[PDB]
RNA sequence: GAGCUACCUAAAAACAAUUUUAUGAAUCAACUCGUCUAUGUGGCAAAAUAGUGAGAAGAUUUUUAGGUAGAGGUGAAAAGCCU
């Protein structure tokens, strides 16, 4: 459950998410009518003095049975047009992104591993 | 918050004589068959119970003298005998408490 | 093969038997003191009338 | 909202509750008949019944000895539990303790009082409530009804 | 005789009939799908069909860290680390889309709950995905793995050193000073283990169930 | 004393007759219940066909508990188990004598003891020839659907695929504050609040110089009759008379509930394909399977669901 | 009226352990004070309790007896203290 001011991990190969500038990116906004962000929910990110959109692909909060609970809050950086900023994702991504309402096919194309 | 007016005896009499504040009459009081004293149906007769414990204290007092000290409880069953009684074969190997008085009629 | 606990009084209870056991606990410290000075020190450190 | 909870709140806290109950249980085993407040006697009755079950397990059982050691503060009672009380209650599967309400306490707190004992003890019998005899008017009419139903199929 | 935990009824005011109805459905599923014996700490491989995909199943391998639930709702959680990312999935035993449950390695651990593995080093949670099952011996007891894991820096998901958790599978000496172990024991509640009214005896209940399960077979 | 005394059924019974009375009462319960097993052979009231706008009688059931249920699509549904125990029609009031708009039927369930009951209730049941029931409830039933009193009602009355309405008393939570009763926010824990954390704020405005009726205040919560609308029936167990109802039902386990066809507009006329007065096992035109299922439900013992 | 309090005179007392360039040094008890918060608000108390804090070999603290008196006394000045 990502909220405002939560520290999140950029699970991507994009330059902005690299370990330099150790300060973790923090959530500024959750694009939901509730402010709670779950898997598949977009958020606005404070990263390296920039404001960038990100998509939640994993979090530590328990979900419904038969679904993966991760050890970190993961996100992928998204361009304003909606194209992913990074070109590869190596960490496992839950398969539930496929069905839920939204535009997630672009991200799934980038990720080899699904869990 | 403090009272704005003195409360009249007319109002006060209605508060403290309301049926909710009265003592309820009890319908469970009965007379004991053996002793003829009063008791409640669901409660043990206090006169008859008074007899039992005072005999119990006499028995326990005798037990204390025999043991003579703390931490001397037997590892075998106990039995109480009154003057004019002798242990039976089944009574063998059981602590015997001796009472000067005769066997109470109710005690068997 | 039953290991019953020893029949001794409580160490901490408010009773005469319990206090006597606490007395023996203090006295054991004297029996276990190697030097004669410690035995006298333990035996006399508490002042009463 | 204390729905479904099976304990009274007694003493200075949960630990104090156990110790207050433990003291009553220790007295019950020694004397076999104890007076306490009705609520406290009811609280300790369950422990009194379960203690006999641990005694039945046997002298050699390690868990029984540890349980007996904790609950019986006066350690002379532990031999009594395993060698006196448990042998007495071998036939029964339960209901070892008898608890009855005694008239209220005459001590200005007017506490509701009870007497708790183990069955089969050596003390003078309590004045238990004796049901009516079959010779009473109502019983005879019912006895007549019973005979007819049994005899007539 | 290993009785699966779900069959044991929890104490309460519920009617026993509610459990008979649930058991009949549980046993019927066990005929279609065989649910193997396993314990917390054993490594399991579970095959499940994905509704998102079409007729395409998925396999997950991990160590079982918790068993919970009774009746048809029984669940178990198993953990693993994949490309350096820890993942846990909670599985419903009787979910119709579980194709198979395979006990890759049957073993028991010092504790019946291994949620502290989240705070332990990654090695203790990483398991090879393609590892083949190890043989098991019927004429034996279940091997009890007595490994005591090493924990990472003190900030943990829970205060495992605290007496309530009753953890016996952590190397506390390496991670905690003797004073900290002393300071923890202020939470000890020693009277808990000795009060006889908090113990639920299921021996007779477990016994009666065993023949009933066998009788239906 | 020449005064009133309290009595109970056991007061004057001896040990020997104490067991005899219990067996005697238990025996009579069995005889009376068996006598009512065959309604069709006991001068049943005329059977009428279903017509649009009809309302059937409902049942009273006991709340057993909950379990998970799965459908052929793999979705999991929490379901509550409702058991019909000794449900019988007791009293009928014609349209005029109850409410000009519709007639009423009283239905009771859950046989109870006869020892601690008022004589008026015992007299009512003696004429009806039934053992007493724990609860009576009233069902509005159209004239064509009226059923003779004393008729046993069974869980197969309802059928899977049917939506239903359940009403029961909610769990009683006692006296409660505004935070728990009405979801009030309360006050901050820190920053100087003086003995105000869970309190109501301002009751009203000062101008009216009074408190409005209906103002939300601390008070006893729960233990009120509530209804849940539009719960599907997933399956019925004929052997034990268990109805499987979607979702939650008001009340605690082992509590009696009232179950009747849903009054929601979408399910306006569902009685068309259900036993119109009720389901009569006595007729036994075809003996029903032990368990009845809804089509979507994935039955246990079926092959594992593969989304092919 | 200085048995409280302010200052002074005489005769006395107390300061563990641990470090230190050897001291109006450091850490921290006893002891002295009273920072911040909650409680209490006819209270346990006409100024307290519970925590949290400051000093703690010194311009330190404390005991006994004496002294200065209202147009006055005392004051590391708060116009503070003098039952
Ligand atoms: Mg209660
Ligand atoms: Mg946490
Ligand atoms: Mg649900
Ligand atoms: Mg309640
Ligand atoms: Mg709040
Ligand atoms: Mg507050
Ligand atoms: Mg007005
Ligand atoms: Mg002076
Ligand atoms: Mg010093
Ligand atoms: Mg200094
Ligand atoms: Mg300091
Ligand atoms: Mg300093
Ligand atoms: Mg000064
Ligand atoms: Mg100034
Ligand atoms: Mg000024
Ligand atoms: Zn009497």
């Amino acid at each position: 459950a990502v909220q405002k001011m939560t520290r999140v991990r950029v699970v991507d190969n994009s330059a902005l998410g690299s370990t330099p500038y150790h300060r973790p990116p923090r959530c500024i906004h959750v694009y939901n009518k509730s402010g709670v962000g779950k898997v598949g929910d977009q958020i606005l990110l404070a990263i390296r003095g920039q404001k960038k959109k990100a998509l939640i692909v994993g979090h530590r909060m328990p979900g419904s049975r038969m679904t993966p609970k991760f050890d970190s809050n993961n996100v992928v950086l998204i361009e304003d047009n909606g194209n992913p900023v990074g070109t590869r994702i190596k960490i496992p991504i839950p398969t539930s992104l496929r069905r839920r309402e939204g535009e997630y096919s672009k991200v799934l194309a980038i990720a080899q591993n699904f869990v | 918050a403090a009272p704005k007016n003195r409360r009249t005896i007319e109002v006060n009499r209605c508060r403290r004589r309301n049926p909710q504040k009265l003592i309820k009459i009890k319908n469970n009081i009965d007379i004991c068959p053996e002793c003829g004293h009063l008791k409640q149906k669901h409660v043990l007769c206090g006169y008859c119970y008074e007899k039992v414990r005072q005999e119990t204290t006499k028995i326990r007092q005798q037990i204390g003298a025999q043991e003579g000290g703390p931490f001397r409880a037997p590892s075998v069953e106990t039995m109480v005998l009154y003057t004019g009684e002798k242990p039976s074969e089944k009574d063998q190997g059981k602590r015997i408490v001796e009472r000067n008085i005769k066997r109470p009629s109710w005690f068997t | 093969v039953a290991r019953y606990p020893p029949i001794v009084a409580s160490m901490t209870a408010d009773s005469k038997a319990a206090r006597q056991r606490r007395v023996q606990r203090w006295q054991a410290t004297v029996h276990a003191a190697p030097s004669v000075d410690e035995k006298i020190r333990i035996l006399t450190k508490m002042q009463f009338k | 909202i204390s729905h479904g909870r099976v304990y009274r709140r007694l003493g200075l806290g949960p630990e104090s509750r156990i110790h207050l109950l433990r003291n009553l249980l220790t007295g019950l085993v020694r004397h076999e008949r104890i007076e306490a407040t009705w609520a406290r006697a009811d609280e300790m009755r369950g422990y009194a019944e379960k203690l006999i079950d641990y005694g039945k397990l046997g002298d050699t059982n390690e868990r029984a000895m540890r349980m007996a050691d904790f609950w019986l503060t006066e350690k002379d009672l532990i031999p009594k539990l395993f060698k006196v009380l448990a042998p007495r209650f071998q036939g029964q599967n339960g209901n070892y303790t008898r608890m009855l309400q005694i008239p209220n306490r005459k001590e200005q707190d007017r506490a509701k009082m009870a007497v708790i004992e183990y069955k089969g003890n050596y003390l003078p019998p309590l004045p238990l409530p004796h049901r009516d005899s079959n010779l009473t008017l109502l019983n005879q009419l019912l006895l007549g009804l019973q005979q007819d139903l049994h005899h007539n199929q | 005789r290993f009785l699966s935990p779900e069959f044991i009824p929890p104490r309460g005011r519920t009617n026993p009939l509610k459990f008979k109805i649930e058991r009949k459905d549980m046993l019927d599923r066990r005929k279609v799908l065989p649910i193997p014996e396993f314990y917390v700490g054993s490594i399991l491989r579970v095959t499940t069909a994905d509704p998102y995909a079409s007729g395409k199943t998925s396999q997950f391998l991990g160590i079982c860290i918790k068993r919970s639930g009774n009746g048809l709702g029984a669940t178990f959680t198993l953990r693993n680390t994949i490309e350096g990312q820890g993942v846990e999935i909670c599985f419903e035993l009787y979910n119709p889309r579980i194709q198979e449950i395979q006990v890759v390695k049957l073993e028991k651990r010092l504790d019946d709950n291994l949620l502290y593995l989240r705070d332990a080093l990654p090695e203790y949670s990483t398991f090879d995905v393609n590892m083949k099952p190890v043989p098991q011996e019927a004429c034996q007891e279940v091997p009890v793995n007595k490994l005591k894991v090493k924990m990472k820096p003190k900030p943990w998901s829970k205060r495992w050193e605290r007496p309530n958790f009753n953890i016996k599978g952590i190397r506390f000496d390496l991670a905690l000073t003797e004073e900290q172990m002393k300071e923890a024991q202020k939470w000890n509640k020693p009277w808990i283990e000795f009060d006889m009214m908090r113990e639920y005896d299921t021996s007779k209940i477990e016994a009666a169930l065993w023949e009933e399960i066998e009788a239906s077979k | 004393l020449h005064s009133k005394s309290s009595t109970w059924w056991d007061e004057h019974l001896s040990e020997e007759n104490l067991s005899f009375v219990k067996q005697l009462v238990s025996d009579e319960n069995k005889t009376q219940l068996t006598s009512k097993l065959n309604p069709l052979k006991d001068e049943p009231w005329p059977l009428h066909p279903w017509e649009p706008g009809s309302f059937r009688v409902g049942l009273i059931a006991l709340k057993l508990g909950m379990m998970p249920l799965w459908t052929k699509d793999g979705q999991k549904h929490a379901v509550t188990l409702l058991q019909v125990q000794d449900c019988h029609v007791l009293k009928y009031t014609p349209k005029e004598d109850h409410n000009g708009k519709i007639a009423a039927l009283t239905v009771g369930g859950k046989t109870v003891s006869r020892f601690y009951k008022p004589d008026s209730r015992l007299e009512f049941y003696r004429d009806l020839g039934l053992p007493p029931k724990q609860i009576h409830k009233i069902f509005h039933v159209t004239d064509n659907a009226v059923i003779k009193p004393g008729t046993p009602l069974y869980a197969a009355h309802f059928r899977p695929g049917q939506y239903v309405d359940v009403t029961a008393k909610t769990i009683g939570k006692g006296f409660q504050g505004v935070m728990k009763r009405w979801g009030f926010k309360g006050q901050p824990a820190s920053h100087g609040q003086t003995k105000t954390h869970r309190r109501p704020g301002a009751i009203s405005t000062g101008d009216i110089a009074r408190v409005w009726p209906g103002t939300k205040m601390p008070g006893r919560m729960g233990n009120q009759n509530r209804t849940v609308y539009g719960l599907k029936v997933w399956r019925v167990n004929t052997k034990h008379n268990i109805i499987y109802v979607n979702g939650s039902v008001p009340g605690h386990k082992n509590c009696l509930v009232k179950i009747k066809d849903s009054t929601l507009p979408a399910y306006k006329d569902s009685c068309k394909n259900l036993p119109f007065p009720t389901y009569f096992p006595d007729g036994d035109e075809e003996e029903l399977p032990e368990d009845l299922f809804d089509e979507s439900v994935w039955q246990p013992s079926e092959p594992s669901i593969t989304f092919a």
